[PDB]
């Protein structure tokens, strides 16, 4: 399936997939529809449960192989820690591959028989200003001091040594947003530093990148809003706009994380999502089995 | 209480005075606080029995590998020691494995060679018991020069 | 909402859509707090 | 990389270097048995009238 | 990384040539993959120390029985 | 709904039972599809 | 309800309440039942 | 299997094939102690002319 859309006959491809679900409905006062449910291609990545070794590789190169076996085209953006091994130990595709994104500081895009591994794009221009009283028809944001910390910290135990090792996070540059910093905000609750514990052998570069991906989780989600607008057919997700006329602690340059379009009886309309959420993936799935296997 | 998943390395602290007279060791876990002694753990051995055992006990700063009873973080248990490049091994591994037995502190050993079929007992003075099949008898060494 | 994905899907294409959507960013927030200790 | 003006005004204390920046497995240990040497601080005003 | 439960079975493949000198074995696991070579695993004795402990190895082939540290594979 | 267990219970007997309807299918997809990958 | 948490908030000053009520502990049964063996 | 037009200018150097695509456990080892041997690149505009 494929679909595209535009103004007065000038179309764009907006989505590439394949029709997973087919539904009839009747109702209770006798209209009838019929309902189609499309995926795209990286869902054949989240349909069983794999198991493999690496052996001195980089996790941009796992992911590269895992992604290619199933014929789709790939783009990694290269990593600097070698792991002496890595294991996928009865688990999705999909999982291991977000679980060692993420580990690393990075996004995933996936479209168009295509997927894309790669830092967040937050040095760019921006494309668009949206601002209230101008273009918006609907507005929301909000700001949650909890989620900001000062310092992070990652421990682990070295045997050769026989002693523990420690790794610091370094501060993020991210864009420019309001006349209030991550760390102002972080002295509310106070926490001096986060810490984080891993009792086998973890290096010094993997803890670094540990602790410098926790510290940029929580700068990204400082401030989260959602924009509505008429039809914008030239809507792109992973790029910058500018907010403006909401006051000095919400104007500035925003990245935008997602994108959904509705055409409805002949009106179109777009929305816009800014931020991140602040949770990490693994907290939010399921993803390893039960003791005994459920037996 | 919230648990614990997994095992855990654990450093001994004491070996005498258990408050009980259950034969237990005080050890540490450093991934929860280096800077206190730790607490008390029970071993687990290769045969244990009334007045009955095998009895070795590791010294103070020896690493240890800890499992727990119900998950609980209240009740370690010692299940074995560990070598490292710190602490090395009393041989090298080899491809043809012919040489095991027990070494010491003292360097007294009690070993087996599986090449020649030779038993020997030595203590580092210079007295030596072997049997031997490559000697085809049995030999008693001094180190005085008797024999 | 702060997500795109908690917004409500529109089948309808002849005409009280706005009370669907209250009704459903209210229990979603009922539902959320539930979870904080 | 952004320290202290006042760091060049004084040896470093012997011992004080042993960790690798990016570490290493092949390389077992790092000395430091003397200080430092040769170091001098950018001028303030005073020393500059 | 997706984590593992409970106590698992290994099978030696190597003795020696440990690329590190901290006298380790090579184990490979049959219920992930028999076919490759396994990683460097660490080995728990009765008595261990600086110079000091039981020395008795396996030889390829030998079943054994794995933990695994903070249920990390 | 493709449920029983999911059907609204109905407990007046003097006469609005298809909008508490439609507000109960749209929320319960937007808690679904909130937990695939 | 039987807790004072899964109340719902009243925002509005002018003016369809007890509507937005009976819509909630219609959801909150369908959704805590469905859990019991 | 679109590769660098220019691998085939220089000689593999010895010990860089060990490895097996599909792996297999009956084999133990495999060795390349030598260089490779007789490679050439497809012709450019100025070579040509």
């Amino acid at each position: 399936v494929e679909i595209a859309a535009g103004y007065d006959g000038s179309d764009q491809k907006i989505f590439q997939g394949l029709i997973v679900k087919h539904a009839l409905k009747v109702t209770a006062n006798g209209d009838s529809m019929l309902m189609l449910d499309c995926r795209g291609l990286a869902t054949k990545l989240t349909v069983g449960r794999h198991n493999r070794y690496f052996v001195d590789t980089k996790d941009s190169d796992a992911i590269a192989e895992i992604i290619a076996q199933h014929s789709l085209s790939a783009d990694v953006a290269a990593t600097q820690v070698q792991h002496p091994e890595i294991v996928q130990y009865y688990a999705t595709d999909w999982d291991f591959i977000l679980s060692r994104a993420e580990m690393n500081g990075q996004i995933v895009v996936a479209q168009d028989e295509k997927i894309k591994v790669k830092a967040p794009n937050t040095s760019g221009a921006p494309q668009i200003t949206l601002t209230y009283g101008v273009n918006l028809l609907e507005l929301e944001a909000a700001m949650d001091a909890r989620h900001q910390y000062q310092a992070v910290k990652a421990t682990s135990w070295n045997y050769a040594d026989q002693a523990l090792v420690e790794a610091e996070a370094s501060e993020p540059t991210v864009n420019n947003q309001g006349n209030l910093s991550g760390r102002q905000l972080a002295q509310v609750i106070d926490l001096s530093a986060l810490e984080l514990r891993h009792s086998g052998l973890v290096a010094e570069p993997e803890l670094k990148a540990w602790a410098d991906a926790q510290l940029l989780k929580s700068r990204l989600a400082k401030i989260q809003g959602r924009v509505k607008t008429k039809g914008y057919p030239d809507a792109k997700v992973d790029v910058l706009i500018q907010l403006a006329g909401v006051g000095d602690r919400f104007n500035g340059l925003a990245y935008v994380s997602g994108i959904r379009h509705e055409i409805v009886g002949g009106a179109w309309d777009t929305h816009i999502q800014m931020g991140l959420p602040p949770q990490w993936f693994y907290q939010e799935v399921d993803i390893i089995d039960k003791p005994a296997a459920g037996l | 209480l919230p648990g614990v998943n997994g095992l855990q390395i654990g450093v001994v602290v004491q070996l005498q005075d258990d408050p009980n007279g259950e034969d237990r060791i005080l050890v540490k876990v450093p991934i929860i606080d280096a800077q206190a002694e730790g607490i008390w753990a029970r071993i687990a051995t290769l045969d244990a029995g009334n007045n009955r055992g095998s009895f070795f006990r590791p010294e103070v700063g020896d690493e240890v590998i800890l499992g727990f009873l119900n998950d609980d973080p209240r009740d370690p248990v010692v299940l074995g020691m560990l070598n490292s490049s710190a602490k090395p091994a009393p041989l090298r591994a080899t491809a043809e494995n012919h040489r095991k037995g027990f070494f010491t502190r003292s360097q007294m050993q009690l070993t087996f060679d599986d090449d020649k079929k030779i038993i020997t007992l030595q203590t580092p003075g210079g007295n030596k018991v072997t049997i031997s099949d490559e000697d085809k008898g049995i030999t008693l060494t001094d180190q005085n020069g008797n024999t | 909402p702060l997500e795109i994905r908690e917004l409500v899907i529109k089948a309808s294409v002849n005409e009280q859509s706005a009370i669907i959507a209250a009704c459903v960013e209210q229990v979603l927030a009922i539902l959320q707090e539930k979870s904080e200790r | 990389a952004g320290n202290d003006p006042n760091h060049l005004g004084s040896p470093l204390a012997g011992g004080t270097i042993s960790k690798l920046a990016v570490p290493q497995p092949e390389v077992k240990k790092i000395a430091q048995p003397y200080t430092s040497f040769g170091g001098r601080v950018k001028e303030q005003p005073e020393n500059f009238y």
